[PDB]
């Protein structure tokens, strides 16, 4: 389907700031502020990391952040550690009471 | 979030009507502020106390 | 409706004349209950009429 | 704390029908929607649909019209998903998620924020 286009993979060293983009048409993410980023380790169920791209969840550290501009959202991670080695997905609201998930990526830690 | 249909009857004239409904069914509603309404009611009451 | 059910609307079907002066086809539309009235004293719940 | 559990495992013949049960505890079952998602091995997870346990209304995405039916039991507070016409590519995992709050004044079905998940259930079609 015409899901959200997303890159393949990224990398970064510990203590470095790295951002990952996720974009879609105006109807998917442009006309609405409903976006969410999900972290998924192998085997275990995914866990969400942000509400509406801006409001942080309870019990989640301040290392992660996210911001939307135009027709693309960006998830930024500051102070990389070994706990960030997992898959990241972007999902949003597609209109007519539907939810669409992105392709997803994998994050690697140098060293 | 209703949507419109297009039924054509007679020469060059159409009648519109509601067709399908997309999205969860909810109820229309109206909203007023409580404190402001109560203050206005009390003001009107004290103004009416002069006549009664 | 596909998403559920609504109590304030009824799915009424009736025959309407097409662009041809004498030719009828079936059509459907959703109508609000206050605009719907039982037709006659005969208690046939499948028949209704507009309030007109 | 809030807990969600599902069945252990299920195996069925190709073209057959399967059923999955997901149960919740720690919160009122009639106060929130329930989203169902499917994840293929090593591929992007797909969203199937959502179900409202109050009136029984459900909605599904395209490519699944009439092939999947979702219902619930309010007395025991469980959600059942039935699928039919299985295909060889249906070997995947299924998860149930807790979505937004039922307000009865403003729509909240489309909000994609769901936090509490379960261990899921694995389905395979060897054939
Ligand atoms: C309230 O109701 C209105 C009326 O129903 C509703 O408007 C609808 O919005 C949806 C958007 O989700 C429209 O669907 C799209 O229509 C365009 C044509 O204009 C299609 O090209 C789209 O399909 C393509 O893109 C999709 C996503 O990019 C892909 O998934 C798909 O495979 C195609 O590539 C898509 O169908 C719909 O057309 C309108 N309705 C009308 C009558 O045009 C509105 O969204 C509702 N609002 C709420 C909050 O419920
Ligand atoms: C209201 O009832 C009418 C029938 O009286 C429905 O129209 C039919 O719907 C079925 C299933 O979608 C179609 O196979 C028929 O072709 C339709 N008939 C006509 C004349 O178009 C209508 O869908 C019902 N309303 C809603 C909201 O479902």
């Amino acid at each position: 389907q015409s899901a959200l286009t997303q890159p393949a993979s990224v990398s970064g060293s510990p203590g470095q700031s790295i951002t990952i983009s996720c974009t879609g048409t105006s109807s998917d993410v442009g006309s609405y502020n409903l976006v969410s980023w999900y972290q998924q380790h192998p085997g275990k169920a995914p866990k969400l990391m942000i509400y509406e791209v801006s409001k942080r969840p309870s019990g989640v550290s301040n290392r992660f952040s996210g911001s939307k501009s135009g027709n693309t959202a960006s998830l930024t991670i500051s102070g990389l550690q070994a706990e960030d080695e997992a898959d990241y997905y972007c999902c949003s609201y597609a209109g007519s009471s539907t939810v669409i998930f992105g392709g997803g990526t994998k994050l690697t830690v140098l060293g | 979030n209703n949507t419109r249909k297009s039924v054509r009857i007679g020469p060059g004239q159409t009648f519109y009507a509601t067709g399908d409904i997309i999205g969860d069914i909810k109820q229309a509603h109206c909203n007023i502020s409580e404190e402001k309404w109560n203050d206005t009611l009390q003001k009107v009451g004290i103004e009416l106390q002069k006549h009664f | 409706v596909k998403t559920g059910t609504v109590e304030e609307m009824k799915n009424c079907s009736f025959n309407t004349t097409t662009e041809i002066r004498d030719k009828e086809k079936k059509e459907y539309a959703l109508f609000y209950k206050p605009d719907i009235v039982p037709l006659s004293e005969t208690n046939n719940t499948s028949e209704y009429r507009l309030i007109n | 704390q809030v807990q969600l559990v599902q069945s252990g495992a299920e195996v069925k013949k190709p073209g057959a029908s399967v059923k999955v049960s997901c149960k919740a505890s720690g919160y009122t079952f009639t106060g929130y929607y329930m989203h169902w998602v499917r994840q293929a091995p090593g591929q992007g997870l797909e969203w199937m649909g959502w179900i409202n346990p109050n009136s029984g209304g459900t909605n599904y995405a395209q490519k699944f019209q009439g092939r999947v039916t979702m219902t619930r039991d309010t007395s025991i507070s469980t959600a059942y998903m039935e699928l039919s016409r299985l295909r060889s590519d249906d070997t995947a995992v299924y998860y149930c998620a807790r979505g937004g709050w039922i307000s009865l004044y403003y729509d909240s079905s489309g909000y994609p924020n769901f936090d509490y998940w379960g261990q899921g259930t694995l389905v395979t079609v060897s054939g």
